[PDB]
């Protein structure tokens, strides 16, 4: 995670992130809609950060510090490179839409008027197919990844050393190996919750209400296919 | 310190997300209540024992029967939530949530939690329920359900006023510690 984005999403809401003189020039319904859009981006930023801890800290650390079979590392972190590319691209698009909406002379005051188009692109066509296949694979290998982790922690003294050492920082308190895997599986089921609450405050422009309704239907369709494609593998 | 895992289950809009947020922040969010909960690791000292309590929510998973069980591995305590303003959410406890929680988490203690206890004296809630030939969940109905499902105990809280929230999570820690 880069300092610039961490600071932009440091506040608890959009109403606290923007200057108070800017907030006061907006209608309450705009403040409410922007509060949920900001939470969608802030949680996408945290999600991409969870995936970076898995690839760079845990996965790469095991390859460069331990003598484990690379097949063992693949069992511990399935599809993490693929998941990292999908969500890093999606976050990139959300952050550019926020930057485009910035008030000139400000790096914090913005109001995003269009979001539905961006959500339709992400959850439709080849983009949705790649997410469905990747999440169906990740979630089918989720239990085996936890069992492999627990076996390595209970049998290998060097693996225990590595884990105790990299997870020592306070910033990693809720981001251990098993916490990262559950955080990733649970991410997809947050999108309908975030998009339905955004939609509830997007009745001003009618094209936006429809684009958000289409995006909502597309996410639920993706979750349904991911859920149908799951078949838990064993160690 | 010892690490224990908590998962909260219950129907959508039974207040489970609100309950986790209010405990993990220590107050009712004054400016904005988040839509979602990611995870949280609370440092709890109960009866002289220091515990790391990892908090997890199942909101968003209620319609996905193959995804939802991925939340259950290694759970030490389950908060089985229902809303006191929704008598129907209490009816779904013994025939939907309990068979699933006992199948995936056998021997894991369950606390039956009645959320939104402040709505018991809310005139608008009583009026809305009276139209559907109903009334808010009486305390003895919650105790009778907890008894019927073999729960570890019955507790009531209000995430809006913060009453009973700390006691629920301290009790869940004690229940997770028992082996
Ligand atoms: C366009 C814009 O957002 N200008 C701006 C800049 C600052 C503050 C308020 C506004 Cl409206 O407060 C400090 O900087």
């Amino acid at each position: 995670s880069m300092e610039m984005d961490e600071k932009d999403f440091a506040a608890d809401s959009w109403s606290l992130a923007v200057d108070s003189s800017f907030l006061q020039q907006h209608k309450k319904e705009v403040m409410k809609q922007q509060d949920v859009i900001y939470e969608l981006i802030q949680t996408e930023l945290h999600h991409v950060r969870t995936l970076k801890i898995m690839t760079r800290l845990f996965r790469t650390g095991m390859l460069e510090e331990l003598h484990l079979e690379p097949g063992v590392v693949q069992g511990l972190f399935p599809c993490v490179d693929e998941l990292s590319d999908i969500h890093t691209r999606f976050l990139s698009q959300l952050l550019e839409r926020r930057r485009q909406a910035l008030c000139p002379g400000s790096t914090r005051n913005f109001v995003i008027h269009r979001l539905g188009d961006l959500l339709i692109s992400q959850f439709s066509g080849p983009s949705a197919e790649q997410m469905c296949k990747t999440y169906s694979e990740f979630c089918s290998r989720h239990s085996k990844a936890l069992k492999l982790y627990k076996e390595l922690y209970a049998r290998d003294k060097r693996f225990q050393q590595f884990i105790r050492k990299v997870t020592r920082p306070a910033v990693l308190k809720r981001h251990g190996v098993q916490e990262c895997i559950l955080l990733v599986t649970q991410r997809i089921t947050k999108y309908p919750l975030l998009i339905s609450r955004i939609l509830q405050h997007s009745h001003g422009i009618e094209e936006e209400r429809q684009d958000l309704t289409t995006a909502l239907g597309l996410v639920k369709e993706l979750l349904s296919n991911v859920d149908e494609g799951i078949y838990q593998l064993e160690k | 310190a010892i690490r224990k895992k908590l998962v909260i289950v219950g129907d959508g809009a039974c207040g489970k997300t609100c309950l986790l947020i209010v405990f993990s922040k220590d107050q009712f969010p004054e400016v904005y209540v988040p839509t979602v909960f990611e995870n949280y690791v609370a440092d709890i000292e109960v009866d002289g024992k220091q515990v790391e309590l990892a908090l997890w929510d199942t909101a968003g998973q209620e319609d996905y029967d193959r995804l939802r069980p991925l939340s259950y591995p290694d759970t030490d305590v389950i908060l089985m939530c229902f809303s006191i303003d929704s008598p129907d959410s209490l009816e779904n406890i013994p025939e939907k949530w309990t068979p699933e929680v006992k199948h995936f988490c056998p021997n894991v203690p369950i606390i039956l939690v009645g959320n939104k206890k402040d709505l018991r004296n809310d005139e608008h809630t009583r009026r809305e329920l009276a139209k559907m030939k109903q009334e808010p969940v009486k305390p003895e109905e919650g105790r009778d359900m907890a008894n019927r499902i073999g729960a570890f105990g019955y507790m009531e809280c209000s995430a809006k006023t913060k009453d009973g929230v700390r006691e629920v999570f301290e009790m869940a820690t004690r229940a997770a510690l028992q082996a």
